[PDB]
């Protein structure tokens, strides 16, 4: 009620002083209650703090690049002065009164009267608030003793302590203080790790602002907390998963040799350079450097459980794990094991202890890994079991209002939880139904084989699923493995090798190669040995390939058939050759390599162009160039589209400019003139004006003919530019 | 409710069939838009659509609507757009609900739609979900930024509804490979705009130091959200005003100062205006920087710190002081705008390129000036109605301190002219209505002083001009209306004192030129260009002789220069339409268009079948095409000795296509190609091949043994109003018995349950006898046979009081009248027949057979009378 | 003023737009090269609100289009300009040719390297439409700005920096008149006119939430990552305020205007590249330190990687613009020659910011010396003037 407030806050209002440093001490003391569900009432702070604001009616300044004048520019042109004496046009003179009335009358604007519009406005008006205390806060500081600022100062941090009792809960009460004290102008003392755990109470990226202000802002208070406040801002910007801040910042502010060399080496992607690293950052550390600091030995702590993290031998990182293990040990739970008890001890003792819901996330997950492997046991805990979701939805509304990373890992597992209820179910029809359902079956699994995350994300993740995909295919092995003898899928859940070709392809391209080693050891005790798993295996030996070459003819030699596809080892062939021509054996390579292709009937048949054009660029003599070119061209023409086939082009192209007037290639092309190239040969159009324009378009009359027919409108607008300008300058 | 309660029908008893619905389903949405297009308010005609919409889906009836569908998409999503209120975004919104298929126009709105309320969000889930085990693939959906910028602001788990959230997890990460699969670098920093950055105020309190400044208005964001928002308080609102008041006035209240020794020295300066050629002091003197954008930041804060007053004014409860500020700040703006003209005066008489004075670091009432007549083409019409009153105390005070100068005349209008000419440029439908009802009120105070008619001569025409031409079919029609309404006023007050061939000199040349160049682009632009054409050669002097004479000269080339078989037939034969709206002046190019003629004989030609027909909109305009060519063939024929004489009967050949035109069976084509041989062609002649005769006999094995339809039977029907002696009256009665044929009692199987209109033997034999209505007028044998089997057959419908009936009996005694009364006369005995006759005599179509009974009736009063003794029983019927 | 009635100057509606028509394809996005138009943008009706807008070198005409799918992507106007464009032109496709692949790598793209030039197309060949839309600023734009929220005359400065150094010629006799001058001179700018950090402070008042200015902080490095590359790579000598345009919403950085064989831009006559110090004072002390040397050693190394793509790609642009050169001629093998004496040139000297080979170097060193080399001030005060290098 709108009386009802404003009458018991005016009881309030006039049971008050007018001094303002004591109305705001008596703010910022002398009444310090919670209200904490709803708002402060700095509403009516700041109107008791407008208690201490005359009542004036003044309320003026010049800066809004101001109006007009009333009289200057009715005397700055002073040429046809008639400047009338009693001959006043009534016109004018009644308007005269009028408006000078209306300036009279209307201009009537007082402060208290728009302070107290201003508190009505607020009493809806939250954003105006946010604006409000940012706007007079700072300027009430001004007016304030040293010495009792100080205490104001220990007032103030106290006043920050007793709503960090008061449990208030993405908008700003605490942080519409926080950014209000933010720009206050440098007057908080202490508070560097007091704004650190302050970070997480609500809306993080309006404190960080003041926290990297403070390590500019040059003060020498301690050395400590320079280095302090350096520590806990390196935390919030890792805290917000915001990397380059992290390996930005101790990298600038490095103490050993090793800190500052290892550091960029980890940080780049070089994981083993950065361990051998750090292992002489720590053997020195191992020190006569007595300076060393917690960053120092931890830095280097967590370096050595990243490096035993990221690539493999989980075994001895559980061998690290078993005298160590704050939750490592339920990471090394997240290392394979399905003994339902020992977890289970492990999950209570796990579940005993506002991150971790994976936590919760692995007390589902076993859990449920468990109530279908009482085959048909249940599934009703699980749909339980989704309110762990609903938990795990909390965090994604409590830092962040745009899309920070912390995103980027927490949208990660919410795909998950939703992926494992998905197998709930799917997990139990099929053990219904065994007790038709190959495909039923094959449409959930195709869809979770089309699920799969983007192919530069983040290694750890890639993995995780990895992880948690094949423990799947375990039970829908365990299924398919007795009822297939109890009945004498037609051969073979060949399913994770998918998995596993898919990780190779990562692995190759995230760079860490060891572990492509480790998987392919493991893909060897398998069913289905038929056609399709190892039409999927000679893909996936490929992938998996001067030392190393040698052993591929011997895995060519004895290993596991010749009956299969000859393509796919010609292209093995042709990469032998590849291998045998990078030792510059040109001639026994290429034929070979030719032979590979012809047996094969591509990407080997451009790359036997591109090394038979390799062999050009090593070979100026255009015997070896012309028999190259049409070959490569026409091993693009049978490349695919929708690539890179425009540099393939390009490069041929290049090599059509590097032709030097040979003579008789273009005869070669002609033969071989080449199915559509336009779309994608769409890009180098203009420079392929200039040189048809410079020399030799005949093939050129023959591409640009079909290529501007099916591309109308996009051939137009430059050419239309450029042929007008082309024979004006011709002639 | 009404439709409401019809709607719930076929979802009661789906067993009751949408087929009940079927052909009246897609026929009422397109006519229900159309109606919307044409209401007066017609939201209401929407609010029907989605309730009608609201209940389908699950009983196929997709088929249906597989033709109408774009129709109604792309219309919705130009009206999606066009909303720009409330309501009308999510009723849009809610009309994105549709039955299943396809359009990624739809996904267009969706994300939109998808935060645009709470309200719809539980549907649209549904949808891309759905379009995310088929080919639900290759989804290239690229608004997949705010797509992203919706869908995890809706994230948020506290008490929202379970479900919400559980969809839209279920939602994100179903894709997973495609969660940031292109998310994006954020590229919206947006911030710091001037509805943000205010200023200091050198405040003061009681504890203070000095006079410590404090930032005044911070409040703006939400002072500007606080009052347009319906739901306030009354004292919220009053605040919200009262906060707004004290605001925008310190914008110049400061600067308010009111000067003593100026309104003679203004005086002075109206004499000084009353002087012109008043150069200015010597300077190539300095100037600031400006950044005025910074200034203009200012300025949008008092534009939007002023266009919300008169936003606010007209909304109820407080207009009172509003007002009177509103006329306080006209009183002090429109005067201190004089001061700038003046200033203006003193920044005028530059001479050649050398320099001048410039002084700066001021603000002005000129964009205030600019900026809320601008601001009148807005929502809630009561502010453009207070925006009439702005132009009005406006050109008032202009004439109170200034008259009817030209120096006046400089003083306030070109401000108001310019963008009311840019704005009659712009393109909303909403911004658009605010510049013509602007243009009215002007017209009313500049048609005395028309020399800014001479200045804006083809410029105002120029507006007007695309003002029909590019405003789309959106709109309701009343801006439409209300264009051609000022604008037949505005060629009127132009035309109206020059009325010779002779004040021809540059303004209206170049005018009319651009209006012949208009003639040609839509129907509804060719429909009043022309009338504003042949009223404005109807008055003062020069008809559309003299004036499509100087087109002549215009259309003699591009009637043959943009050729045919492209530049698309409708405004191309619209010209010659327009040489058909030529063509009643004498000279129209009125021979030698035989390439016009022989092209044209082969568009239509072009076969409507197994020919380029393969590839709804196609269909009308191919209806338009058709219907432009028979027009225009029909009118090449029937203009003076253009094809009368030409190649002898090229109407008799036009004549074969409108034979043709026939068989192209269109009702809405074939009423025109009736209604145009009848009125507007006159050959009696011979075509005796087989051109008449493939259509004549085949049409009636058509109808008796095909049964085709109601074209059909309409064909042959305006053929006997055409072909005399359409031959063997009595195919006709072996029609009859082919009417019977189709009317076997199967039908009347299938009549057990069913509506008798919707059975099609009923509509063909409604449309068989409005056939023999025109019958050659031996129609004795129709007496006898005819109607017996009606009542045979209405006997076997066990029909009484409404008859199929009521127009083939009213057009048959209307036309027979002696057999008429002969046979009633001579069944003067039984009741039934009599009855028959006692409605259809009601009926009113024939009225000298009612007075023709009339004067029966005391003959057969007598007649019965005498027959009173003949059987005691019938005598009692 | 600043807008007038565009095609409402026009009487083209009824006489060749009386034959507007045909809708065509959206100019130029078929430049932003993909496989083929699927979805390519059909531009469908003009705005009427043109804009002219003068800067501080030259003006500017705006034209906004909402098209078919309707939002304005308005391309923007450049009366006739020379050869220079038809350099430029090839430029800007070459360096597009790379950004795909530049996608194609995995850290790269795990942080999004994204080379961004933006698009313009010809359309007389003398007229120039290039895609350049609204609040897109360049920095002397700033840089006056800045001079001017003062009265600061930055001619004035200009004539200072002037009067010092001829009164160095006149009072006594020295031999470093330039060196301790410019020492001199460029702590009496960093004295009386433009010091650092006024680029990280007309840029804090921009955004509004000061994340967004962190936000601000983490784009504008990662253009201006591109731009040094783009520096080095072409060996472009001119950078001038008047040509950085900087991206005041997202945070791109638009660069306009960019024997010994005739050596145009082959080798740079100072040393370092562009890192001005006032933009280094907005740079972001740790972070574009942090940033900007991981971000070129990404470039380095992933762009370097694959086979021959530098290469074939290169083939294409130098034997180009040697081709242009000359003509500025010709001969089957010299080319050729001076081509892959050319290529190798410039791929050593992409391999100059290469790696450490065996002992670990933190950084790379020539781009981590050079990270000082362009940041010492004698160096920078070794160049002239005209770069504005006070600032």
């Amino acid at each position: 009620d709108i009386g009802i407030r404003k009458r018991f806050m005016t009881i309030l209002d006039n049971s008050l002083e007018r001094d303002i440093k004591e109305r705001l001490y008596y703010v910022i003391r002398d009444q310090n209650w919670e209200f904490i569900a709803d708002y402060p009432w700095l509403n009516q702070a700041l109107q008791l703090l407008y208690g201490s604001f005359n009542r004036e009616k003044e309320l003026s300044l010049k800066n809004i690049y101001c109006l007009s004048p009333p009289s200057i520019l009715q005397e700055y042109l002073p040429e046809n002065a008639e400047m009338v004496t009693e001959v006043n046009d009534l016109e004018l003179s009644n308007f005269v009164k009028g408006h000078i009335a209306s300036m009279q009358g209307l201009c009537r604007i007082i402060s208290s009267d728009f302070i107290d519009s201003l508190i009505e406005i607020f009493y809806q008006d939250p954003k105006a608030i946010h604006r409000a205390w940012v706007t007079l806060f700072p300027q009430v500081y001004k007016s304030i003793p040293k010495n009792e600022k100080y205490g104001f100062v220990r007032s103030i941090i106290t006043l920050l302590s007793k709503p960090y009792h008061t449990r208030q809960i993405r908008t700003n009460v605490i942080n519409m203080l926080l950014d209000s004290i933010s720009k206050i102008e440098s007057l908080e003392l202490p508070p560097h790790l007091v704004k650190y755990l302050a970070i997480s109470y609500n809306a993080w990226y309006q404190s960080i602002n003041i926290l990297e202000s403070i390590q500019s802002n040059t003060s020498i208070d301690n050395t400590k907390i320079i280095e302090a406040n350096e520590d806990a801002l390196l935390e919030l910007y890792v805290n917000l998963q915001e990397e380059d801040m992290f390996y930005g910042l101790w990298r600038r502010r490095a103490k050993y040799t090793e800190t500052n060399i290892g550091l960029s080496y980890e940080q780049i992607g070089l994981w083993d350079k950065a361990q051998q690293l750090y292992e002489v950052a720590q053997v020195k550390a191992r020190s006569g450097a007595l300076p060393y600091s917690q960053s120092e030995y931890a830095l280097w702590e967590d370096n050595w459980i990243q490096c035993a993290e990221k690539l493999q031998h989980w075994d001895v990182l559980t061998e690290l794990a078993k005298h160590e293990g704050f939750t490592d040990l339920l990471l090394e739970c997240g290392w394979r094991v399905a003994d339902w008890n020992s977890d289970r001890d492990a999950l209570e003792q796990s579940v005993k202890s506002v991150p971790t819901p994976r936590r919760q996330m692995f007390k589902t997950f076993l859990a449920l890994q468990n109530f279908a492997e009482s085959r048909k046991g249940d599934q009703e805990v699980r749909k339980l079991c989704d309110e762990g979701i609903q938990l795990s939805l909390i965090k994604w509304v409590s830092l962040p209002i745009r899309y920070t990373p912390a995103h980027k890992w927490l949208l990660h597992g919410f795909q998950q939880y939703m992926e494992f209820l998905e197998a709930t179910q799917i997990y139990a029809n099929l053990h219904t139904t065994t007790v038709s359902k190959a495909q039923e079956i094959k449409r959930i699994l195709q869809a979770w084989r089309d699920r799969l995350p983007n192919t530069w994300d983040d290694v750890n993740m890639w993995n995780d699923l990895v992880t948690w995909r094949q423990h799947a295919f375990q039970v829908i092995n365990n299924a398919y493995l007795p009822l297939i003898p109890a009945l004498q899928a037609y051969r073979g859940y060949h399913e994770i090798a998918w998995v596993i070709n898919r990780f190779a392809h990562v692995a190759r391209k995230h760079n860490m190669p060891d572990v492509c080693i480790s998987q392919l050891a493991r893909i060897y005790t398998l069913p289905n040995i038929e056609i399709q798993e190892a039409f999927l295996k000679l893909r996936e030996q490929a992938k998996c390939h001067m030392n190393e070459l040698t052993t591929g003819l011997d895995v060519i030699s004895n290993t596991n058939l010749v009956y299969f596809g000859t393509v796919q080892k010609a292209e093995f062939f042709t990469l032998k050759g590849m291998f045998l021509s990078k030792l510059r054996a040109y001639e026994e390579a290429n034929q070979a390599f030719a032979t590979a292709v012809q047996i094969d009937l591509a990407k080997a048949w451009a790359q036997w162009g591109f090394f038979n054009d390799r062999r050009l660029s090593e070979e100026p003599n255009n015997i070896s160039f012309a028999s190259n070119a049409i070959s490569c061209y026409l091993q693009a023409a049978g490349l695919y589209k929708n690539s890179k086939i425009r540099e393939l082009l390009c490069r041929i192209l290049w090599l059509i400019s590097i032709d030097d007037a040979s003579g008789m290639l273009t005869n070669a092309f002609d033969s071989f003139r080449g199915e559509i190239p336009v779309w994608y040969w769409i890009t180098f159009i203009p420079q392929l004006l200039t040189s048809l324009s410079h020399k030799e378009a005949n093939m050129v009359r023959h591409i640009l003919i079909r290529i501007a027919k099916s591309y109308p409108q996009a051939l137009h607008f430059q050419l239309r530019t450029t042929k007008e300008d082309f024979a004006v300058i011709q002639r | 409710r009404l439709f409401k309660l019809s709607f719930m029908s076929v979802n009661l008893f789906p067993n009751i069939n949408e087929v009940v619905l079927l052909p009246h389903l897609n026929d009422l949405i397109l006519n229900s838009l159309k109606y919307s297009t044409t209401a007066e308010e017609p939201l209401v005609y929407f609010y029907l659509i989605r309730t009608l919409f609201r209940s389908i889906g699950g009983g196929r009836f997709e088929n249906l609507y597989r033709s109408i569908k774009p129709i109604l998409q792309v219309l919705l999503q130009s009206l999606n757009q066009m909303i720009l209120l409330p309501h009308e975004r999510e009723l849009y919104v809610e009309l994105c609900i549709t039955v299943p298929v396809y359009l990624p126009f739809l996904m267009k709105p969706l994300v939109f739609a998808l935060q645009q309320y709470p309200d719809l969000v539980s549907q649209g889930l549904r949808t891309l979900e759905l379009c995310i085990a088929e080919y639900f693939d290759p989804i290239i959906e690229p608004v997949i930024d705010d797509v992203s910028k919706a869908l995890f602001n809706l994230l948020q788990p506290q008490p929202f509804n379970h479900a919400i959230s559980h969809n839209v997890v279920r939602i994100l990460g179903k894709l997973g490979g495609r969660n940031r699969q292109f998310l994006k670098p954020p590229t919206d920093l947006t911030e710091k705009t001037e509805l943000d950055i205010d200023a200091i105020a050198d405040f003061k309190i009681n504890g203070m130091p000095e006079d410590v400044p404090l930032s005044v208005t911070p409040g703006i964001q939400s002072a500007l959200n606080i009052l347009q928002s319906y739901k306030s308080d009354i004292h919220y609102r009053k605040s919200a005003y009262k906060y707004l008041t004290c605001v925008l006035l310190l914008m110049t209240k400061s600067s308010a100062e009111f000067p003593t020794n100026y309104t003679e020295l203004l005086k002075t300066a109206v004499n000084s205006i009353k002087l012109e050629r008043i150069g200015i002091e010597k300077n190539f003197d300095l100037e600031p920087t400006v950044n005025k954008r910074d200034y203009s930041n200012q300025e949008n804060l008092f534009l939007r710190l002023l266009e919300s007053v008169f936003y606010a004014t007209s909304i109820k409860e407080l207009k009172d002081d509003a007002m009177d500020l509103l006329n306080n700040l006209l009183d002090h703006f429109c005067l201190l705008q004089v001061n700038t003209t003046l200033l203006n005066k003193r920044n005028y008489n530059g001479t050649f390129n050398i320099d001048l004075k410039n002084p700066n670091f001021m603000l002005d009432s000129s964009l205030i000036l600019d900026a809320i007549p601008f601001a009148l083409s807005y929502y809630i019409p009561e502010v453009r109605e207070v925006g009439v009153l702005a132009y009005k105390r406006i050109y008032e005070k202009s004439c109170l301190i200034y008259g009817e100068e030209l120096a006046l005349s400089h003083s306030f209008i070109p401000e108001l002219a310019k963008q009311f000419i840019h704005l009659c440029y712009d393109e909303t439908y909403y911004n658009k209505r605010g510049g013509v009802l602007g243009i009215k009120v002007l017209i009313d105070n500049v048609k005395s002083s028309s020399v800014f008619l001479k200045k804006y001569q083809y410029n105002l025409a120029n507006g007007l001009l695309f003002v029909l031409k590019d405003t789309q079919s959106e709109a309701p029609s009343a801006i439409t209306d209300s264009a051609e309404k000022l604008l037949i006023d505005l060629l009127s007050i132009t035309f109206a004192d020059v009325k010779e061939e002779d004040l021809g000199n540059k303004v209206l040349e170049n005018t009319l030129t651009d209006i012949v160049c208009e003639l040609s682009a839509n129907p509804k632009v060719r429909n009043a260009c022309q009338k504003s054409l042949h009223t404005i050669s109807n008055l003062t002097g020069i008809p559309i002789v003299k004036l499509m004479d100087h087109s002549k000269q215009f259309l003699l080339s591009p009637i043959f220069a943009k050729p045919l078989r492209a530049l698309p037939f409708t405004m191309q034969i619209g010209n010659v339409d327009a040489i058909t709206f030529c063509l009643s002046l004498p000279n129209t190019f009125l021979t030698f268009n035989e390439e016009l003629f022989r092209l044209l004989q082969e568009s239509i030609v072009l076969a409507d079948a197994e020919d380029e027909s393969l590839s709804y909109s196609t269909s009308e305009q191919l209806v338009q095409l058709r219907i432009a060519c028979i027009k225009l063939l029909a009118i090449a024929l029937k203009n003076e000795e253009f094809a009368t004489a030409q190649q002898g009967n090229i109407r008799i050949r036009i004549l074969a296509v409108f034979f043709k035109t026939m068989l192209k069976t269109s009702p809405e084509i074939i009423n025109t190609t009736y209604e145009a041989l009848k009125g507007s062609l006159a050959e009696n002649s011979k075509l005796p091949k087989e051109l008449l005769q493939n259509g004549l006999k085949p049409l009636l094995m058509n109808l008796s043994d095909h049964q085709k339809t109601v074209p059909g039977l309409d064909a042959l029907s305006k053929l006997l109003e055409l072909l005399i002696a359409y031959f063997k009256v009595e195919i006709g009665r072996k029609l009859l018995d082919h009417l019977t044929a189709w009317c076997r009692v199967e039908v009347l199987d299938t009549l057990f349950g069913q509506d008798l209109a919707e059975q099609m033997p009923t509509k063909i034999i409604v449309s068989i006898i409005n056939i023999f209505h025109l019958l050659p007028p031996q129609a004795d044998m129709f007496l006898n046979d005819l109607l017996l089997k009606v009542m045979l057959l209405e006997r076997k419908l066990r029909l009484q009081l409404d008859s199929p009936f009521r127009t083939p009996l009213a057009r048959y005694l209307n036309r027979f009248h002696n057999p008429v009364t002969e046979y009633f006369k001579k069944n003067m005995t039984l009741r039934q027949l009599v009855l028959f006759m006692c409605n259809i005599v009601q009926r009113p179509e024939a009225k000298e057979l009612a007075e023709d009974f009339e004067k029966e009736l005391d003959n057969f009063y007598d007649f019965y009378i005498s027959n009173i003794p003949k059987n005691q029983v019938r005598v009692v019927s | 003023s600043k807008k007038e009635n565009l095609e409402v100057l026009c009487p083209h509606l009824s006489n060749f737009h009386h034959q507007k028509f045909e809708d065509i394809e959206i100019p130029g996005q078929y430049l932003l090269n993909k496989d083929n138009n699927v979805h390519f943008i059909k531009i469908a009706r003009f705005l009427p609100t043109v804009d002219f807008v003068r800067g501080t070198h030259s003006s500017y005409r705006r034209l906004m289009i909402r098209g078919h799918d309707g939002s304005v992507h308005s391309f923007a106007v450049q009366y006739p300009a020379v050869r220079h464009s038809r350099r430029e032109e090839r430029m800007f496709q070459l360096y597009r040719l790379f950004n795909k692949s530049l996608s194609k790598n995995v850290e790269t793209r795990r942080r999004s390297i994204q080379f961004n030039l933006p698009i313009a197309i010809p359309l007389s060949p003398q007229v120039r439409i290039m895609n350049d839309s609204v609040s897109f600023t360049t920095l002397h734009e700033i840089h006056n700005e800045f001079c001017k929220k003062k009265g600061f005359d930055p001619d004035d400065i200009q004539d200072f920096m002037a009067d010092k150094l001829n009164a160095a010629h006149d009072d006594a006799l020295p031999a470093p008149d330039m060196t301790i001058l410019k020492v001199e001179i460029f702590n009496s700018i960093q004295t009386m006119f433009v010091p650092s950090n006024v680029l990280k402070d007309h840029f804090t008042s921009l955004f509004t939430q000061f994340e967004d200015f962190w936000l601000f902080r983490k784009q504008f490095a990662s253009q201006y990552s591109s731009f040094v590359f783009m520096s080095y790579m072409m060996m472009i000598n001119n950078r001038t305020p008047h040509k950085i345009h900087v991206d005041k919403t997202s945070g791109n950085v638009f660069t306009l205007e960019m024997p010994p064989d005739s050596p145009i831009f082959h080798n740079n006559e100072p040393v370092p590249f562009r890192l001005t110090p006032n933009i280094q004072s907005l740079i972001g002390d740790s972070a574009l330190e942090g940033i900007f040397a991981v971000n070129l050693f990404t470039i380095s190394r992933a762009l370097i990687e694959p086979d021959n793509e530098l290469n074939t790609y290169l083939a294409l642009f130098i034997r180009d613009e040697i081709i242009s050169w000359f003509s500025n001629i010709i001969e089957n093998p010299q080319l050729r020659e001076m081509v892959q004496t050319n290529v190798d040139l410039i791929i050593r000297k992409v391999a100059q910011l290469g790696h450490l080979n065996s002992t670990p170097t933190v950084t790379t060193q020539f781009i981590l010396d050079c990270i000082g080399s362009a940041v010492s001030p004698r160096n920078l005060a070794r160049t002239d003037v005209n770069f504005m290098p006070w600032f």
